[PDB]
């Protein structure tokens, strides 16, 4: 994340961490719908351009997490992979449409003030709130800065990150990737007169954009972080996984019935 | 950076 | 129809995080 800020604890108990066994690093982020099932960006775990083809062996899930590196013995859960489930037409070719992903845990982990799921929007919730000027927030442990100095610091945080961006409008978004983006998409972050700045960034994939609801109190992920040109770029925008038109995939692969 | 995890979990 | 969307340490306690009024106000 740029231009973000520290997460407050517990301020995102629904954010997950994909961890890969060796050699040990951080691969993405996620999101807990459940007890039992994440949902991520397909591209964590399948992009052959850069040679990604990961399985369920591969990797750990890591819930309840603030600090990037430490093994938080007291807050944190540690979750083995049972299935992997990415859309059969998420396009990895050319546009990444449909970087969608469902991961199933081996056994349900166990909520608490630091493990608690997020929610789904519904028809109307993502009618009303998916509106251009209306903000969401991006959380993950992804890089500080598009670019650095090597060895003058550290390109990554130690705690989760935050940060608050506004939606575009579609005309806007289309004008400035040469990439084919979908319906499947939909973009945020400022504009270059809008003297704010902040995007995701690599490493942030996977992570939800989630969004507050005045009227029920709750926090509905709207979107996944997807795909971006640099970070923080003026005039450039991140983009996102629309939640809302995959939720038909999501609810055929999940059967709760 | 990593702390370590149990090992019983890194195979 | 399973509790979501209610943080812990927030919603539950009545607390509200430091950023987020900047969402809500985005709304009007
Ligand atoms: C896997 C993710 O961590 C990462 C997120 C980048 C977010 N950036 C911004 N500004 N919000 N995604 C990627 O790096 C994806 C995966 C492969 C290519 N890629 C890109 O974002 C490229 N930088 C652009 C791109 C390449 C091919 C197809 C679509 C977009």
């Amino acid at each position: 994340i740029v231009e973000g800020s520290d997460a407050e604890i517990g301020m995102s108990p629904w954010q997950v961490m994909l961890f890969r066994k060796s050699p040990q690093e951080l691969l993405c982020g996620a999101s807990l719908i459940s007890d039992r099932w994440v949902l991520t960006a397909a591209h964590c775990l399948l992009y052959p351009p850069w040679d990604k083809n990961f399985t369920e062996n591969d990797l750990l899930v890591r819930i309840g997490k603030h600090s990037r590196t430490r093994y938080e013995r007291n807050i944190e859960k540690i979750s083995m992979l049972e299935k992997i489930y990415i859309h059969p037409r998420y396009n990895w070719r050319e546009n990444l449409d449909r970087d969608i992903a469902l991961m199933k845990l081996k056994k349900p982990v166990a909520f608490s003030d630091y493990i608690h799921p997020v929610c789904l929007p519904d028809r109307e919730t993502a009618a009303s709130l998916l509106q251009a000027g209306y903000k969401g927030r991006v959380t993950g442990w992804g890089n500080l800065k598009e670019t650095w100095t090597a060895n003058v610091g550290k390109g990554q945080p130690s705690v989760l990150q935050v940060v608050n961006l506004p939606i575009v409008e579609r005309p806007v978004c289309k004008d400035s990737t040469r990439i084919r983006i979908t319906d499947n998409m939909f973009c945020a972050g400022y504009k270059p007169d809008e003297g704010k700045r902040g995007d995701a960034c690599e490493g942030d994939s996977g992570g939800p954009f989630v969004m507050k609801s005045p009227f029920n109190n709750r926090w509905y992920q709207m979107g996944i972080v997807s795909w971006g040109e640099g970070c923080d770029r003026d005039g450039k925008y991140g983009f996102y996984t629309h939640v809302f038109r995959l939720k038909k995939w999501i609810q055929k692969v999940i059967d709760q019935f | 950076d990593f702390e370590e995890i149990p090992e019983e979990y890194l195979q | 129809e399973a509790d979501c969307g209610l943080r812990p340490l927030f919603e539950k306690k009545s607390l509200e995080d430091k950023t987020e009024r900047e969402l809500l106000e985005s709304y009007i």
